[PDB]
């Protein structure tokens, strides 16, 4: 009865969601045909012919990637109209997804959301998968958030986006499209979770025993975090935390709502037999800087608030002992106005294994959602790129030639300046 | 007289998802790319 | 020791151009098959095979009197290749001609059995002229094709024993041999503005015109008297994929075989199709029998056809796998059928007459391991794309496909006795168990200790344990009930096979180190080691259901029959052209059927009654 | 469904393009008869990009073959791949240009474009969603530089909101085969910098250079010299027809590649180049292909990349491979060769990976290079004009057809401005 | 893990090196093609030290073939294992060096060094952890001496902290086959002393005297003398490719035998060398080999050890043996030869034992010696240059190409500088 609406836009969000929706089918015993041989109602809709269809929307202006799903393994599971394709891409331009091509198809995208949202008995919030560096993932994310917040006045918004890595970078107009999105998503989004591509390359190497990681390795592992953050709505446990609360106790101020995410234990098949999976060791792996999923150093900054999302065969006694060890450590530092920062959420379902994955069959798991002050180092890195590139007015004629004015370039730097100065004002102890 | 059955999807060798085979034989690497800080990769 | 008898031969190599040729006595037919060459009588179906050649043959040349047989071979870069002389009567090699580096592309015989001509491969691109009488004769090497693309097809004249021509990618040239000076003079023909790529050559009896088969579908005619192009192909309805095989009759006209499979009888000019028929796969060999009332067509999917000229009705003769045969299995309780799997193809045979009955085609992928279910209701097959599949026996319907089973594809697979479990082996080293349900296929446990491929899996009769053979050098017995190993066997050998003794106490393993070793399941120690072969490794090995005799096969093309206690060879059968991979003694101990890496299936008679 | 219009003018453009259709009909499995015969279904999924469906299951390429002389149309039609073209796309005049830019642009070239633009506009409507234009010509002649850049000026007055891919053979000093190359080269780059959005310049000496030491060929004929250009030309849009893990169309490049509106003269390359002797001894790995692309010997233009600073670089991959190693040594090469690239533009390289490598191979890579060393290609043409206009040589063949002398001074003036812009940023 | 890059410069080093790649291909079970055919898995589990793997399970060596004449380059390709190499490593000129030091270093070889270093550095960036280099040449001629020190000088400035393993055949007094031979050696020793970490001295008349007294060979052709040198070639690096009880890397051998920065010329050796007749009359023990280590016949140089003193001695063993017999036998021999070994250094002997012997022989060892008696090899070269330079004989060829008269006195002063350092540490 509890529902969630999933929106995918760009190439990253569709390609991650191909590895996200392969997990929900096997967890509930749903075939790729869409037929089983009430915990599934949060992600699937019952039809009178005994066929279950996902409640997710796939949008990309470029039609190359969605034609893979329509002709691939999952052609009979998705709804034929929930696969919305444009004609031409955005091509690393934010204006080509926000003013010219993002204007023609925005009425068909918002029409299907109203079709899905009417069937839901109780709607909780949105889960949106995209990337900050793309043209569609920055263009068609931005005006959709501008239009969704007008229609649905106060529903919760959770974004799982791909942050640009500090060194490993693919596109060339990356620092322009990163700044122009955060002028929109700062006030039309309530909690934005960040991951990058470099920090999951090495986690795939030191832990999974994989020398050459593809994108199929990354998108499967981000597919496991989303199934762990949702797990309280899906299964019963000792104490449940739902989507309404942990988006209100991780946002202390209206402008500082940018947390991190990590998953543990992340162990291959060979190493897991020898190693003893204990609750004290799993929660100690979460706080190590080498197990962060974003290339940043959490020791330099101080945590504001934290959340724990346990699973499987876990008791709440040794969890409280495990939290007590963390609070007595000296490397982990907290800001003075948050004496109570931890969350506890326990589910009774063990983690599942995918035939074809590279993770081992474990007995428990955990997810951590940490609000830190060490992300301000990451954005100060990228606004350094903006000032040095805009000093010579490079790549500006591709922007003004498709709809925006040049004055938006300066005023979007004013917003990331005021966002940056707010982090030092809150991290200072009183 | 031979009864013949046809797979509807003519798949390609290049569109196979999985782990990428190392250029060297799984028994011995021509160039030793060890795991960082000792060990062996799975193969 | 005694020679092990062979019952029947099935197999054919269709990749070579003009491989099928009929010997002029019109009662025998010779075709290439692997390293050796085989002769089949059409009427009496008696097999005779010729031993020679370093590697796989590539070209064939038959004299008009037929008293000499010549064939080439392929060899690695920088090493010479051998051309072998033969006789049709006593089947003995005369001399070795080992000049061209790399493979030989084509050969031809003079009409009066006086001269032979060759053509070097893409490494050399030379022409060497031979005379049979001295048995080792070199005329001269004029480098064949000059600048621009090389020549591929050489044929010799029909009436006179002097001139020959080479054709190729944009190259056609007419030579002229002078007997006293022993020299050949190049004379490059002029085609006007036409540049084409030829595949086949056919010469009229009167030596007036000889035809060419282009990749553009056009048929080119050129006369060597005038050294000018004479005709051009069809203005419309050109054949698809070019003309891969051409042939001309004695009276006139042409028999044209295209790369798509179209067989057309037509006469210049116009080249309009009078009587049409479509054959399976690309036609690469057209050969007449007698005066041309009846003839044979050899395709590149090894489908040899028998076509009557008077009405154009085709009759399929022989089929095999054009790629290497990977596996063989016999159904429980019978021996009149067996299924052989290879690349892109799965087949079902009839043992008594070697007649195919079913073809299940999954394109562009290779099927490594095949196993049957004990009830006989689903045929389990491993594949290279990582997906285990299962097929129906009669209609070949795909019952279920299991996606993403292994990371580096499924290598070998075995089935349990009560038709409820499936155990697969893959190149990544994982061992996975698959519980079979009426609507679902599940995964229970993943057993990761191996770090190489899994060659073969053998299960017991009580289903309590199974054993896996690996190319690592570690052979492991698994406890299926509790899902953990008991004993490990270590050796300096890349294992290729393993079999259980019927009494179930002893297992034997063989591999690249060529030692057949006896092992104990109690502690994993080795007791007796026997050298099955001294040069080539042993791949296929199987034990009969009584525990008396076991056979071996390998790269040495040797079918040996052994005694379990004595450990000495009692029968030897030498009939293979390629490496052996899998062997299976039939239920009832009636036949020994063997597979080869060159696409041939051989059935031997079982010597003893045990 | 994102269709590309192919234009084919000049004598050099007709030979390369008719062999450019030789490769991309092999990759899609199209016979010289016209029918389709492939082994994979991914090739048939996007077949409308280069080909038009026709009755009988046969496909005809969407290309317009133009030359003022019929001396080469009888050669294209009488080749191995000449029976697939449409009989009505052969638009030809009767008298050749004769290596004059004035005949190709004002007298012969102003009377045939009404027959050329009538078919191009006719073929533009057969496309469902037009994506852009591509053209093959040579700057050193009379028809391709003469009429080809006349067609650039006329289509860009009709379809302004499009993209343009001119694939031009630049004149070379050591492989100079005409005495009027400095005249016909300076008269097209005044039109190319103003009405073309990406110009890939190709040189004749560098293509001979690659055949000598890389592939070890002693007879580099024209029948195989145009293959290397055709290989790179089919790698620019390998994501627009095939799937991949990171797709990139033609506008995906040009946003990343053009910081300033008239800095778009590129340089191409093709990565897996080996000999026949070293075929078996060669390791086909992703780290190996990366070293081959960034070498100075494997550039297809007569410039030394060490003498000028790279601005922005492409790297378009094909074949099954991991994105970590693609992103590893394309992070190192910015750091190791830090003086080569520029300091005010971070991430000078863009990586795009497809899923289908070409036939006869297991991987591929296509290199595209925007560098400031391309000015030395245009410096030698500029100094050839000064010593030739000083004595006013070969001018009566020009002023006897319609031009004055003021175009010659003006074309050198815009030659001086183009080379001036690159040196500021160096 | 630890890697060796091989270089073959000069005519003398090419046929020795082409015999070197034949010995180890037999030990590792590699066919002349490059496909593996071996018996045990210990052959392949360390093959990356000398080889590179190609696609399809083919192995190619890591060697770069260089010579100014292309006549001897085509002699290698027609050899037994000539087809294993790669054709991009084949760099050669067109004009001969004329056995002129100033032609292989200043005039004709000075244009090829751009082409040889771009392929030397190609195999090094593909490497992961480079240990050192291995160059085979000789000090008598003008091709392998003038160009040989040119390659060493240009590779240290790129890779400072490595080790060079040059394998130089030295001039012989009775076996002089060149008239400008004293001029060539003294010009190359000016660089090898300054910038090489290990140099082996191989003398031609020592190789002949072994072939007539120990092996009793009737016809000692050049095909067999290179086989004695190649046996010591493989014995040095056998602790880098095979497991052993007392492992010793190449830089392990650098610290042990080099006390001072200008004393690094070692006399090499081999151990189980016997004739055909005395196979059954000789009994295989480890105390056999120690009495065979210090035979004046068995060293590869014509410097008899009793006209000097020993600084450091090493002996790497191969096969199955215990260790007390290894180390007690190198304690008894120092006590017996007390005056010969130096007094200011105790425990003059470094030992090493491996687990894999060469094929066909149950047990083997390789001997390495550092002595002060090698000054006799260096005094006579300084004497032969002195008499020739007094009348300026054969000089108008060298002085006509760029390098003058005073450079000959510069190397002669450095040559006389070195032979005092052997003497001053002797007493
Ligand atoms: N981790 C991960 N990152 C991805 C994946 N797909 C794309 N990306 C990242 O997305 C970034 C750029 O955004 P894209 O998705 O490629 O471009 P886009 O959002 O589709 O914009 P358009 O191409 O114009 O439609 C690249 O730098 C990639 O790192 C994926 O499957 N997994
Ligand atoms: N590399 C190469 N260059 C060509 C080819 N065809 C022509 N050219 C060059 O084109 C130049 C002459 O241009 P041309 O074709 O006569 O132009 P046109 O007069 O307008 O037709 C010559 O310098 C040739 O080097 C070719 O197939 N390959
Ligand atoms: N061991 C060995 N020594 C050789 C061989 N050929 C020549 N030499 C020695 O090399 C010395 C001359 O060196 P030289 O060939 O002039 O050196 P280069 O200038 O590099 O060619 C002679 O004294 C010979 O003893 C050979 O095949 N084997
Ligand atoms: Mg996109």
């Amino acid at each position: 009865m509890r529902e969630c609406i999933s929106i995918h836009v760009g190439q990253a969000g569709v390609q991650i969601g191909n590895a996200c929706w392969e997990l929900y089918c096997l967890e509930h015993g749903i075939q790729p045909d869409g037929q089983m041989p009430d915990s599934f109602n949060t992600f699937f809709s019952e039809t009178g012919a005994g066929k279950h269809v996902p409640r997710a929307v796939f949008v990309d202006l470029e039609p190359t990637v969605i034609d893979e799903v329509r002709t691939g393994t999952y052609r009979q599971l998705f709804h034929p109209e929930q696969l919305i394709t444009g004609k031409e891409d955005a091509a690393n331009n934010y204006a080509r997804g926000h003013y010219t091509i993002g204007k023609e198809i925005i009425d068909l995208v918002l029409d299907r959301i109203r079709k899905l949202a009417d069937q839901c008995t109780g709607l909780q919030g949105f889960l949106v998968f995209h990337s900050f560096g793309g043209g569609t993932g920055s263009g068609f994310t931005s005006l959709l958030m501008e239009r969704l917040s007008v229609d649905y006045g106060k529903k919760s918004k959770l974004e799982f986006s791909i942050y640009p890595a500090p060194q490993v970078s693919t596109a060339v107009v990356e620092p322009y499209n990163s700044i122009l999105t955060t002028h929109t998503t700062l006030e039309h989004s309530d909690c934005a979770f960040m991951v990058d591509n470099e920090a999951i390359y090495d986690i795939c190497r030191r832990n999974l025993d994989i020398e050459r990681p593809t994108y199929t390795n990354l998108n499967r592992l981000i597919g496991q975090i989303v199934s762990s953050i949702t797990a309280s709505l899906r299964f019963d446990g000792a104490l449940n935390v739902d989507l309404t609360e942990f988006q209100t106790n991780l946002v202390p101020y209206p402008r500082i709502h940018f947390p991190l995410a990590t998953y543990a234990p992340v162990i291959s098949a060979e190493k897991a037999y020898h190693e003893q999976l204990s609750v004290a060791e799993i929660t100690n792996a979460c706080f190590e800087p080498a197990n962060q999923m974003v290339k940043c150093d959490p020791r330099h900054g101080k945590y504001m608030a934290c959340c724990l999302l346990y699973r499987g065969d876990v008791v709440p006694k040794d969890v409280n002992a495990a939290i007590a060890t963390i609070k007595t450590k000296r490397t982990i530092q907290f800001v003075d106005w948050c004496p109570t920062g931890f969350k506890v959420g326990i589910n009774y379902q063990p983690p599942t294994v995918v035939p074809g994955g590279d993770l081992a069959k474990v007995q428990r798991a955990v997810c951590m959602l940490s609000n830190t002050t060490a992300i301000a180092e990451a954005w100060a890195r990228l606004d350094h790129k903006f000032d040095l590139m805009y000093a010579k007015r490079a790549f500006v004629h591709w922007y003004v030639g498709e709809g925006m004015e040049e004055g938006e370039f300066s005023e979007a730097r004013e917003d990331m300046a005021a966002l940056e100065k707010d982090y030092e004002e809150v991290g200072v102890d009183s | 007289n031979i009864r013949h059955w046809i797979n509807p999807k003519k798949e390609s060798i290049h569109s196979i998802q999985g782990s990428i085979v190392s250029p060297h034989t799984a028994a011995t690497n021509g160039g030793y790319s060890r795991k960082k800080d000792g060990g062996f990769f799975s193969t | 020791v005694a020679e092990l008898e062979l019952d029947a031969v099935i197999g054919f190599n269709g990749h070579v151009p003009t491989g099928l040729k009929c010997h002029p006595d019109q009662e025998h037919m010779i075709y290439p098959l692997g390293c050796t060459v085989l002769i089949q009588a059409i009427n009496t179906k008696e097999q005779n095979f010729l031993q020679g050649h370093g590697n796989n043959v590539s070209c064939l040349a038959i004299s008009r009197s037929g008293e000499y047989i010549a064939s080439g071979q392929v060899t690695f870069m920088g090493f010479k290749a051998d051309i072998i002389l033969w006789d049709y009567k006593n089947r003995e090699l005369l001399a070795r001609l080992s000049l061209h580096k790399g493979k030989i592309e084509a050969l031809a015989f003079s009409p009066n059995d006086l001269y032979l001509v060759s053509l070097g491969g893409p490494d050399d691109g030379s022409v060497v002229v031979w005379s049979i009488a001295k048995r080792d004769a070199i005329c001269g090497s004029p480098a064949a094709g000059l600048n621009v693309g090389n020549a591929t097809n050489v044929i010799f004249s029909r009436c006179r024993d002097e001139m020959f021509m080479t054709a190729g990618n944009g190259t056609i040239r007419v030579w002229e041999l002078d007997l006293p000076n022993r020299k050949i003079w190049p004379t490059e023909c002029q085609t006007g503005q036409l540049k084409r790529i030829v595949m086949s050559i056919g010469v009229d009896d009167d030596d007036s015109f000889f035809y060419l088969g282009t990749t553009t579908g056009d048929i080119l005619k050129m006369n060597p008297r005038t050294k000018l192009l004479t005709d051009v192909g069809p203005a419309k309805d050109k054949f698809s994929l070019g003309v891969s095989a051409i042939r001309c009759l004695k009276m006139g006209g042409l028999l044209v075989g295209s790369g798509a499979g179209l067989l057309v009888f037509c006469k210049s000019p116009g080249y309009k199709p009078i009587k049409k028929i479509q054959l399976q796969g690309g036609i690469t060999s057209i050969t007449l029998r007698g005066e041309g009332h009846q003839f044979l067509v050899g395709t590149e999917e090894s489908h040899i056809y028998r076509v009557s000229f008077t009405d154009f009705k085709e009759t399929l003769i022989a089929t095999c796998h054009f790629d290497a045969v990977e596996d063989i299995v016999f159904p429980f309780g019978t021996a009149e059928l067996f299924a052989t799997c290879a690349k892109k193809d799965i087949r079902v045979w009839h043992t008594s007459s070697n007649r195919e009955l079913l073809r299940i085609t999954v394109p562009n992928m290779t099927c490594h391991g095949i196993d049957f279910m004990r009830d006989g209701k689903s045929i389990i097959s491993a594949w290279n794309d990582g997906k285990i599949r299962a097929f129906a026996p009669e209609t070949g319907r795909l019952m279920y496909v299991i996606n993403n089973a292994h990371r580096i594809g499924v290598t070998a697979i075995a089935t349990t006795s009560d038709c409820k479990r499936v155990i697969s082996g893959g190149g990544e080293g994982e061992v996975r168990v698959w519980q079979i349900g009426c609507q679902t296929q599940k995964l229970e446990e993943a057993l990761k200790e191996h770090k190489s491929s899994v060659s073969c899996i053998r299960v017991k009769r009580n289903n309590e344990e199974c054993v896996t053979a690996s190319t690592d050098g570690t052979c492991i017995i698994w406890d299926l009930v509790r899902l953990r190993r008991n004993q490990m066997i270590l050796a300096n050998t890349l294992f290729q096979c393993v079999c259980y003794h019927p009494e179930e106490f002893q297992i034997i393993t063989s591999g690249t180190d060529r030692k057949i070793a006896y092992w104990e399941v109690f502690d994993g120690t080795v007791i007796r080691e026997l050298e099955g072969s001294l040069s080539g490794s042993i791949n296929g090995m199987d034990i009969t259901q009584e525990g008396v005799h076991f056979v071996t096969g390998g790269n040495d093309h040797l079918v040996k029959v052994w005694d379990y206690n004595e450990g000495e060879v009692t029968h030897v059968g030498v009939g293979h052209s390629g490496n052996i991979t899998r062997i299976r003694i039939s239920p009832g101990n009636q036949y020994i059927v063997s597979v080869s890496a060159d696409g041939a299936i051989l059935r031997w008679k079982y010597p003893y009654t045990s | 469904m994102r269709e590309i219009v192919h234009l084919q003018a000049g004598q050099c453009g007709n030979q390369i393009g008719a062999k450019f259709w030789e490769v991309i009909s092999d990759e899609h499995g199209i016979d010289p008869t016209g029918t389709y015969h492939g082994d994979s279904d991914l090739q048939l999924e996007r077949i409308n990009v280069y080909y038009n469906e026709a009755t009988g299951g046969k496909y005809v390429p969407r290309a317009v073959l133009v030359d003022l002389e019929p001396g080469t149309m009888d050669s294209v039609r009488s080749g191995p791949f000449g029976q697939i073209f449409r009989p009505d796309n052969f638009v030809f005049g009767q008298s050749g240009a004769g290596n004059n830019w004035a005949k190709g642009h004002y007298t012969e070239g102003a009377e045939l474009v009404d027959s050329v633009l009538d078919v191009v506009r006719k073929e533009a409507e057969s496309c469902d969603c037009l994506q852009g234009f591509q053209l093959t010509h040579s700057l050193g002649g009379g028809t391709g530089s003469g009429m080809g850049t006349l067609l650039i000026s006329k289509i860009r007055e009709e379809y302004p909101d499009r993209i343009m891919n001119t694939f031009s053979v630049v004149p070379s000093p050591k492989v100079s085969d005409t005495v009027v190359e400095p005249y016909n080269a300076t008269l097209s780059v005044h039109q190319l910098v103003e009405n073309t959005d990406e110009t890939y310049c190709i040189d004749n000496e560098a293509l001979y250079d690659i055949c000598f030491r890389t592939l070890k060929l002693t007879t580099p004929t024209y029948g195989d010299l145009n293959h290397l250009v055709s290989a790179t030309m089919s790698g620019v849009t390998t994501c627009l027809r095939f799937p991949g893990q990171l797709n990139a169309d033609l506008r995906k490049l040009a946003v990343n590649m053009v910081p300033f509106p008239r800095l778009h003269f590129f340089m191409p390359g093709f990565a897996p180049l080996t000999s026949r002797g070293s075929q078996q001894y060669r390791a086909l790995t992703v780290p190996e292909l990366t070293q081959q692309m960034f070498d100075a010997k494997n550039m297809m233009a007569a410039c030394d990349p060490r003498h000028g600073r790279y601005l922005t670089v492409a790297a378009v991959f094909r074949g099954r491979m991991s994105m970590k190693e693609v992103d590893e040594q394309m992070l190192n090469v910015q750091n190791k060769n830090s003086s080569y690239f520029v300091e005010w533009i971070p991430n000078n390289v863009k990586t795009a990976v497809c899923d289908i490598p070409p036939r006869g191979l297991k991987m591929s890579a296509t290199f595209i290079g925007n560098s400031t060393a391309i000015q030395e290609l245009f410096k030698r043409i500029s100094e050839q004009f000064t010593a030739m206009f000083r004595r006013k040589a070969f001018l009566h063949w020009y002023t006897g057809e319609g031009m004055d002398e003021m175009e010659f001074t003006e074309a050198e003036s815009n030659m001086n401005d183009l080379v001036s812009e690159y040196q500021q940023y160096q």
